[PDB]
């Protein structure tokens, strides 16, 4: 983990011995690291698509807005376009070829 | 004591294959057909 | 439905069995995840992303982790990134395993 | 760099075309899946015998909470409330009181599993390793009121589950 | 009042109303809705049961966690009632079977059990007790049912001078076995009725009116000692009852005149059945005999309860028994039977 | 003795019941995919004598696995009421047990028990495939411990 | 080391299979433009020949 | 300020009917605002 | 030759499992006829076996006891009779039996490991662990002043 | 300035029209709603339960809010045409199972600290 | 960075995105208000509400931008502003592997022209936003609830909307189907005012006022 | 870990040497009795010249 | 050590006991109000008090890293015996 103890908890051995580790561990596990104000749209190559998060921080220790980019959301949106002229067994094939998962497509 | 964690072996792990290794089994189409009539013609005799 | 891949209301307006309209009513599972995100701290917010998609466990908070510390102008140690990509690829295997097999399940 | 996945135009050679025709008329690639499936049938099944046999685990496993105590007998918890402040589902409720002696621990320590997430955050948030995620995954029950524990049973759980975690934190105290 | 008993919350699932209910035999129609209202406003309910716990599970999703506690209990064993009614505020008696079984006779469940439940509750020291007895409770009635209610009412009145005896006239609802009785009659060819059922007027009341009247009696500080009679809003002839309900089912009504003794015989063969009987000789007298009016006894409106009309709530039950040809037919298509109300 | 005979027929009934009960192919959230994890050859759902059937007219025990929502609620009660008796319900995971991680959420009902009667509450979030496979076992023991026709005899 | 010998197991079962293919090939198609116009990503674009990977 | 069939609807905005909070929670709720006071030990 | 080799392996199986009675006991209760080394035997009668030659996850297994705390379990069983010292060994959280190195014994640990008491009268009940917070003003004992 | 851009209803008159065809669709919707939806309530109480919701919002003077509400009115309307909602979903309009809310001052004083 | 803790920088990209930021500014001076690239190389275009459909059209069409992918639709709500909801788009250009952010502002009542014509992906993202926040857009094909419960009143993501909601439901046997009631939690959300009373970042501090 | 004759049957029906390595796990795994670790310190664990303003 | 309330139910370590007039006790019927027998009140008093010869001592709680964080307690008050708040065990000067 990052050696910066203000963003990552210190080691247990140091937390029980050194002051700075203990006081940081106490406040990190009661407030959380203060994130500067701003917004970001980091997105990684998810196994489906481009799962990303539009994190928006107000500067406090808690986030303000965090909207989840779901590749399934677009894929399920296009499901209407995919199924056209195909039968009821084929739409069963399509909704699996996009690998729709409903905690993510739905949030 | 020196630092010890989970590390790769000094020579490194073996070569990990990833390509297709699909076997080429069976026999020629002519031979498969010629067998088909071969036992078939036996049948009518 | 077992072919529903979980929960959703997919209404088909079909003649014979040719689907004419396939309106996918979604939200049958809806949890206000982003709303509870607002009230929890970033550390408390980490488990939320682990439960977005049930196919990729740590591919998700990898995005969430990348969201925070890159906004924080902080970078992870080089060894940690190698663990992340190694398990992210293992996680990539995790989804693809039933991205194809459960596909075949509904297929037959 | 990329690898093209699906295009291989089949040769129109007499030998090659009769291969596809033989494959079509005489189901050959079709029986290939049929034939291998036979080979996989003779494999012995990879099924354990539950509960006579239980699956592999690791020392850093998250199960039922169990409040431990010092070797003398005094319970480790010192009501710092860090577990409550971290608990992502607020499954912990803490009240404290200085009673008479060096044993002010909790007026109330209620962990709500049907609310809890089993993230284990309480375990490493504790400065004295009081609350731990036990190695027992097996604590199911029939009533909803059962699935929440009071402070007393956390002590009883730590009392009943004591040897396992004592050795588990023994093996895992350097990793975390 | 008790220290940890003051009412709290806005009458919700997790609120506190201060009522430690002890409904007996809640695994029935009256018990099902009584625990519902008690659970709805928020009140600790102690439900003793004798049958299989599986049948009692449908009362589990009826209140907040730890508000409904299921307890084993037996009528003959005195100590069984004591355990149930010890930590209690109101003990209401809903036990009683429309037919007779080998272990429990009509007097056993309508006099002996009410005698035990009244004596133990008073000895324990509960503040209120509600007893259920038929509105037609009569010592000289031809049916052993109504005689048992009368003496049972007398016993609980003497043992518990503050008990609020409830007198429902003719309960009806989903699983009510009253209109379900005549609805199931279409299976046996026509509809057998004694003298075509033209000399019997009944005043049925739907479940929620008596059910809500129960807790309203619990909440009423002056309800003790009274003998409130819960009666319906309209009176119709017995022929009108069968005429209306068959019309709502759209099944072909086939009136069938019967002599009294032949109907009495029919109950005898149907009582032979080792399983749950369909028709009993006691049921023969009850359906034959007519509902009585007791204006002197306080009714159900005194507790702020409006008697729902039968025609308004009859559709809620008749939909199940009707066929597919009229399954989606509404209730305005049918016309309420001729009311001969007082 | 009559009680001896009824006990013997009682033993016949539950043994068939607990041996041949059929869980519903019902899945909502994170718990559902771990539920089919134990159905995988590692733990072998079927070797305990059960098979997955789909419609309510088909199965024995409802296996609720996932977060319960307000929109999901009407169908779950409809599908549960649609299962013929005898029918049992087990509640996978913290979320379905009651509230769960989203206990305070606006779109989550705090407890599947608030909607449908429940036999067993299997905890864990997600419950390990071992833990719920015991939950099926506990239901087999619970099905064993009944006196349905026995209470009828003494009724 | 053991896993590469298992995708071949799936691919032997399905890819060469005509029964799998008939139900699957040319069943549900997206053009290039409507692929990224609909916001698709990952495999959805890659299957359509779109030269993009994060 | 942007003339697109502008009409002078200058009455006080009333979004309560659209947000639709319950009647007990729109009238019988004294909403109060301030600036929070700093914790004295801090 | 290998065919009759596995036949005698079954003949060894019936012989090694206490003759016919024991084999029929484990076949109808233990659901398995495998024979393993007696790794240990706890105080509750639970008989434990180890077979390192078998594939992973089927090396260490348990034959449950017929009696525990007056809860006769010859036929029915569950995954909770396992005592805490051995529960880690069964789940192979470690490659040491408690017999080789016992856990550190202290005063407060239970002497009789219990199981899920759910359903039984020994089941837990939630209750307030806090005292009363607002006690009421007691009415005066004296009559009208 | 304070002048604002309307969407569909420039003033009260057209907004009054839009609330009118809501009634036009609703009035012929309630009968077969009860018919199709397996409802046990009659048409009579179906009609006026559409009524009082017009007076539930019969105080807004802003045309946009009426227009912001006219879309939702046909939204719940359309949701009822194609049986998308379930019985409980439309029952939520029929306040039936909750305890009656106290109205006079004596009642809320006797209930609790609710103001 | 010789120090391995802090995240490095890509100044080449930061200036390069800034050059394109002013590029769009001259192209559409009517619509953009201010264009800013953050320290972590994220260049955002801030456009006027009424010009939502043209700027998105320009980025999808222009050769030098070629942004044809609607990544996400967000309308982050800030109660302190007059028109609270600020609608934020999200575009990706495949040919220039770069991300752009165009955003507007819109109160609860002002309608926006739906961007379904310029981006078919906006369709379902549109059905969600009106559900969660309540900002109606104009001439959408089938704008209707697709997230919240059937007939669930109130947009839950609004600031005035409590996280616990306003109603809860429960099965009732007296009516034999589920029914709703006012929400009454077993445990309330214990608010945790954990914000540090000491300033955390001198750089982002607002000027005195 | 079975008879040679069926091993030929499985190796010929599947047409591949499965016996070299199987799906199930055996003693090639690492033992779960690891010696205690000696996890390293971080780059900023320097005893001097570690002022926070520089990192 | 666990006592017994006048109603016949064992009291918990915090001293909570259900009143005899209380109604919520019935949850204990056919069940148990189980109480941790090892009372922390009675599990620390009998531990011996140490007699270290120093002014200030670091108490770790035993086990090094496994114990509570090191706390430097002071032993100068002759009338009172020093103790660590984390553990509660006693410390004392060498009789001075
Ligand atoms: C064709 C089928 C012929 C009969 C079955 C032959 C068979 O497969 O024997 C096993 C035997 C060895 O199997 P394996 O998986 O290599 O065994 C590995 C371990 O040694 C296996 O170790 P193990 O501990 O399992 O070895 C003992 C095992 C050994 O079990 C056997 O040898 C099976 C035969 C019964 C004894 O017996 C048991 O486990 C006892 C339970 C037996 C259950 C009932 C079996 C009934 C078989 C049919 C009876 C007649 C009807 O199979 C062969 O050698 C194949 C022979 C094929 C002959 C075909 C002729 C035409
Ligand atoms: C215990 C039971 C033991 C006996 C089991 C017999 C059935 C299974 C045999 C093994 C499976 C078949 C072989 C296989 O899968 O791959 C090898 C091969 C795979 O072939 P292929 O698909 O690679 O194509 C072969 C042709 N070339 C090389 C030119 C490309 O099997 C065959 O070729 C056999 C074809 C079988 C055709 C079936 C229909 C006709 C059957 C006879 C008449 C009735
Ligand atoms: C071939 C099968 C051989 C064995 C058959 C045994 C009898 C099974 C009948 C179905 C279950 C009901 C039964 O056993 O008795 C009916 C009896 C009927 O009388 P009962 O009163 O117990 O029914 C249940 C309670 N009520 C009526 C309120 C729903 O029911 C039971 O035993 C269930 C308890
Ligand atoms: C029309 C009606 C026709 C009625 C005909 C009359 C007989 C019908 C039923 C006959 C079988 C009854 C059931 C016997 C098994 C049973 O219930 O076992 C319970 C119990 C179950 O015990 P258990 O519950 O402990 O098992 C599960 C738990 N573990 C796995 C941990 C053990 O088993 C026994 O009693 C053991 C002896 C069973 C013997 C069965 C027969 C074996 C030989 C069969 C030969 C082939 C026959 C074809
Ligand atoms: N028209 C009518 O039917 C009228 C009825 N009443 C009386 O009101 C009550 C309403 O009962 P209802 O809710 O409809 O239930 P049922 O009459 O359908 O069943 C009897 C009820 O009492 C219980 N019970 C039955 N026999 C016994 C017994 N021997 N010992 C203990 N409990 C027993 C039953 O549960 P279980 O079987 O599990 O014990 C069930 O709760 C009955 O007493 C009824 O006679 C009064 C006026 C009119
Ligand atoms: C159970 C069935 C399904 C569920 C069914 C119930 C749910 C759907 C209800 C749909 C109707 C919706 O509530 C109300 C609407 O459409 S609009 C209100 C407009 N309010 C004003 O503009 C304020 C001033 N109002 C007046 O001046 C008059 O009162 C009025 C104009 C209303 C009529 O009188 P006149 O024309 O002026
Ligand atoms: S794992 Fe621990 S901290 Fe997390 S919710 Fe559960 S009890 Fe609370
Ligand atoms: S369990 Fe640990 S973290 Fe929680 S209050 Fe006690 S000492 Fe603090
Ligand atoms: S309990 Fe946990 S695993 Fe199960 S559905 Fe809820 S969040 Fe997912
Ligand atoms: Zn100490």
């Amino acid at each position: 983990k990052v050696d910066d103890a203000k963003v990552s908890p210190p080691k247990r051995a140091e937390m029980k011995t050194s002051m700075e580790s203990l006081i940081h561990h106490f406040k990190l596990y009661t407030e959380g690291y203060q994130v500067p104000p701003g917004a970001t749209y980091t997105a990684i190559e998810a196994p489906k698509g481009e799962f990303g998060v539009y994190l928006v921080s107000d500067g406090s220790s808690r986030p303000y807005r965090c909207k989840i980019k779901a590749p399934g959301f677009a894929h399920l949106a296009g499901l209407d376009k995919m199924s056209k002229g195909h039968m009821l067994a084929d739409v069963v094939a399509i909704i699996g070829t996009q690998d729709i998962v409903f905690g993510e497509v739905d949030r | 004591s020196k630092v010890k964690q989970d590390m790769p072996p000094p020579g490194g792990y073996g070569p990990i294959d990833y390509k297709r290794n699909l076997p080429r089994r069976g026999l020629s189409g002519y031979s498969m057909f010629a067998v088909g009539i071969g036992t078939l013609l036996f049948g009518y005799w | 439905h077992p072919a529903a891949h979980g929960v959703l209301r997919l209404v088909m307006e079909l003649s014979g069995e040719m689907v004419r309209k396939c309106d996918p009513h979604i939200g049958l599972l809806h949890r206000g995840t982003e709303k509870l995100i607002e009230y929890k701290t970033y550390l408390q917010a980490l488990p939320y992303f682990d439960r977005l998609d049930y196919v990729s466990m740590m591919c998700n908070e990898q995005a969430y982790s990348l969201a925070v510390e890159k906004l924080l102008n902080i970078q992870p140690p080089p060894r940690a990134q190698w663990i992340r990509v190694l398990f992210g690829e293992i996680t990539r295997l995790l989804n693809h395993i039933m991205a194809v097999t459960t596909h075949a399940l509904d297929i037959g | 760099t990329y690898k093209f996945v699906n295009m291989r135009e089949p040769s129109m050679d007499m030998k090659s075309v009769t291969d596809r025709a033989a494959q079509t008329l005489l189901w050959t690639e079709l029986v290939r899946g049929l034939g291998m499936t036979l080979s996989y049938l003779f494999r012995e099944p990879a099924t354990i015998n539950y509960p006579f046999e239980k699956g592999p685990l690791s020392p850093r496993f998250r199960g039922e909470h169990a409040l431990r105590r010092y070797p003398s007998g005094e319970e480790r918890c010192i009501a710092c409330k860090l577990c409550e402040a971290v608990c992502p589902a607020q499954a912990i409720t803490i009240e404290a009181e200085p009673r008479a002696d060096g044993s002010r621990r909790t007026t109330r320590y209620d962990i709500d599993m049907t609310k809890c997430i089993y993230c284990g955050f309480c375990q490493e948030a504790c400065p004295v390793d009081a609350i731990v995620e036990g190695p027992n995954f097996e604590f199911s029950t029939e009533t909803h009121e059962e699935l929440l524990y009071n402070k007393e049973k956390l002590l009883n759980n730590g009392d009943k589950w004591e040897a396992e975690i004592a050795a588990n934190i023994q093996a895992d105290y350097l990793y975390r | 009042l008790h220290h940890a008993l003051i009412p709290h919350g806005k009458g919700g699932r997790s609120s506190v109303s201060g009522i430690v209910a002890t409904v007996f035999g809640a695994t029935g129609f009256l018990g099902r809705y009584v625990v519902n209202h008690l659970g709805r406003m928020g009140s600790q309910v102690i439900v003793p049961y004798r049958c299989e716990p599986y049948d009692t599970m449908h009362l589990r999703p009826m209140g907040d966690l730890g508000q409904i506690i299921f307890m084993e209990w037996n009528g003959k064993d005195k100590d069984s009632i004591r355990k149930v009614v010890e930590h209690s505020n109101v003990v209401i008696n809903l036990v009683g079977r429309e037919w007779e079984t080998k272990n429990f006779d009509f007097e056993d469940v309508f006099v002996k059990i009410p005698h035990a439940i009244a004596q133990v509750s008073k000895e324990a020291g509960v503040e209120k007790l509600i007893h259920i007895s038929h509105l037609n409770a009569d010592i000289k009635s031809p049916s052993r049912y109504l005689r048992s209610k009368a003496v049972g009412e007398k016993e609980v009145r003497a043992a518990f001078p503050e008990a609020t005896i409830i007198k429902p006239s003719d309960i009806f609802g989903r699983e009510d076995r009253f209109l379900n009785y005549f609805a199931s009659m279409r299976w046996f060819g026509g509809v057998p009725l004694i003298s075509l059922g033209k000399e019997t007027v009944k005043q049925p009341v739907y479940i929620v009116d008596v059910s809500k009247g129960i807790i309203n009696a619990i909440k009423d500080p002056d309800a003790k000692g009274k003998t409130f009679a819960f009666v319906g809003p309209n009176r119709y002839l017995l022929f009108d009852l069968v005429q209306y309900i068959f019309a709502v089912a759209y099944r072909p009504f086939l009136p069938y005149p019967l002599p009294h003794f032949a109907y009495r015989w029919v109950g005898r063969l149907f009582e032979v059945s080792p399983f749950e009987p369909w028709t009993t000789r006691d049921k023969v007298e009850r359906v034959h005999m007519s509902d009585m009016t007791l204006p002197h006894l306080p009714g159900l409106e005194d507790l702020g309860i409006q008697a729902t009309p039968l025609e308004l709530k009859a559709i809620e039950v008749l939909r199940r028994h009707r066929t597919y040809r009229w399954l989606t037919s509404e209730m305005e298509d049918v016309k309420p039977a001729k009311t001969v109300n007082i | 003795r009559g009680e001896y005979v009824v006990a013997k027929l009682d033993d016949l009934v539950n043994w068939a019941r607990r041996s041949s009960l059929w869980p519903m192919t019902f899945g909502l959230a994170c718990c559902a995919v771990e539920m089919m994890h134990m159905a995988a050859p590692r733990y072998d759902m079927d070797r305990f004598g059960v098979v997955f059937r789909a419609s309510p007219r088909q199965s024995d025990v409802m296996i609720v696995a996932g977060t319960l929502t307000n929109k999901m609620a009407p169908a779950l009660r409809k599908v549960y009421d649609q299962m013929p008796e005898p029918r049992y319900v087990v509640s996978m995971g913290s979320c379905a047990n009651g509230g769960g991680y989203y206990h305070y959420s606006y779109s989550v009902v705090r407890g599947c028990d608030r909607i449908v009667p429940v036999d067993i509450y299997v905890p864990g979030c997600p419950p390990t495939a071992e833990a719920l496979l015991y939950g099926i076992l506990q239901l087999q023991r619970k099905i064993k411990r009944e006196k349905r026709l026995r209470i009828w005899y003494r009724r | 080391k053991n896993f590469s010998f298992r995708i071949d197991e799936l691919e032997e079962m399905l890819t060469n299979n005509r029964i799998w293919r008939n139900r699957t090939v040319d069943i549900g198609v997206v053009t290039a433009e409507d692929a990224l116009n609909y916001g698709f990503s990952g495999v959805m674009l890659r299957g359509s020949g779109i030269q993009w990977d994060l | 300020t942007q003339d697109t069939q502008l009409i002078a609807v200058d009455e006080k905005l009333d979004i309560t009917t659209l947000t639709g909070v319950p009647e007990e929670h729109i009238k019988t709720r004294k909403v109060r605002i301030f600036v929070p006071a700093r914790n004295n030990m801090q | 030759m290998e065919l009759v080799q596995v036949l005698r392996r079954g003949l060894q199986q019936v012989s090694g499992h206490g003759g016919l009675r024991g084999y029929l006991r484990v076949l109808f209760r233990a659901n398995d006829v495998r024979v393993g080394t007696l790794v240990g035997e706890d105080k509750y009668g639970n008989k434990y076996y180890e077979d390192n030659k078998q594939f992973f996850g089927r090396h260490r297994w348990v034959i449950y006891t017929t009696e525990m705390n007056g809860r006769d379990t010859f036929w029915d069983v569950d995954g909770s009779m396992v005592p805490p010292e051995w529960h880690r060994w069964l789940h192979c959280m470690t490659d040491d039996p408690p017999t080789t190195k016992p856990p550190t014994a202290r005063k407060y640990i239970w002497t009789n490991h219990k199981f899920n008491v759910s359903g039984t009268p020994q089941q837990y009940v939630p209750y307030s662990t806090t005292r009363k917070k607002i006690q009421e003003w007691v009415p005066p004992s004296t009559p009208y002043k | 300035g304070t002048s604002v851009k309307p969407i569909f209803s420039r003033d009260m008159n057209e907004a009054k029209r839009r609330v009118r065809e809501l009634y036009r669709a609703w009035y012929r919707e309630v009968p077969n709603t009860v018919h199709l939806f397996q409802l046990d309530i009659s048409v009579k109480q179906g009609r006026d339960k559409v009524r009082e919701m017009f007076m539930k919002n019969a105080h807004v003077t802003d045309p946009r809010v009426v227009d912001l509400l006219v879309i939702k009115g046909k939204m719940e309307l359309e949701e009822t045409i194609n049986v998308w909602k379930q019985r409980t979903h439309i029952m939520r309009f029929f306040h039936e199972t909750e305890a009656p809310r106290p109205t006079d001052f004596l009642s809320k004083f006797y209930v609790g600290h609710d103001p | 960075d010789t120090r391995p803790t802090i995240r490095p920088r890509n100044d080449v990209v930061h200036k390069q995105l800034s050059a394109f930021g002013q590029y769009v500014a001259e192209i559409l001076p009517k619509y953009v208000q201010q264009v800013q690239v953050s320290c972590f190389n994220e260049l955002e275009i801030f456009i006027h509400p009424d010009g939502v459909i043209p700027v998105l059209t320009f980025l999808r069409d222009h050769t030098n931008a070629q942004f044809k992918s609607l990544a996400d639709l967000t309308a982050v709500d800030v109660p302190t502003r007059q028109n609270r909801f600020e609608i934020v788009y999200n575009l990706l250009s495949l040919r220039f592997n770069s991300r752009i952010r165009v955003k507007t502002y819109t109160d609860e009542l002002t309608p926006i022209e739906s961007s379904v014509t310029v981006y078919k992906a906006a369709n379902w993202y549109e059905r969600e936003i009106w559900d969660m926040f309540g900002v109606f857009f104009a001439n959408h094909p089938d704008l209707r609830r697709i997230l919240t419960d059937y007939g669930f009143e109130g947009h839950p993501f609004r600031k005035d909307f409590p996280l616990s909601g306003y109603v809860e439901l429960r099965y009732d046997d007296e009516v034999k189907r589920v029914v709703a009631e006012p929400v009454e939690l077993a445990q309330e959300f214990r608010k945790f005012d954990l914000n540090s009373p000491w300033e955390a970042f001198p750089a982002y501090r607002q000027p005195p006022e | 870990s079975a008879t040679r004759v069926i091993q030929l049957l499985r190796n010929w029906a599947s047409g591949r040497d499965l016996q070299a390595k199987l799906q199930l796990r055996y003693q090639e795994i690492s033992k779960r009795t690891q010696p205690p670790p000696k996890l390293p310190v971080g780059p900023s664990h320097k005893l001097s010249n570690n002022y926070y303003c520089t990192r | 050590g666990v006592r017994t309330s006048p109603t016949g139910e064992k009291v918990t370590h915090t001293g909570q006991a259900y009143d005899d007039g209380d109604y919520r006790r019935v949850r204990f019927s056919d069940r148990q109000k189980e109480v941790n027998e090892n009372f922390a009140i009675d599990l620390i008093a009998e531990q011996p008090v140490s007699e270290v010869g120093s002014r200030v001592i670091s108490c770790d709680g035993g086990g090094g890293a496994l114990g509570h964080p090191r706390v430097y307690i002071n032993l100068d008050k002759e009338t009172k015996t020093g103790t660590c708040g984390y553990c509660g065990l006693q410390f004392r000067q060498p009789h001075h």
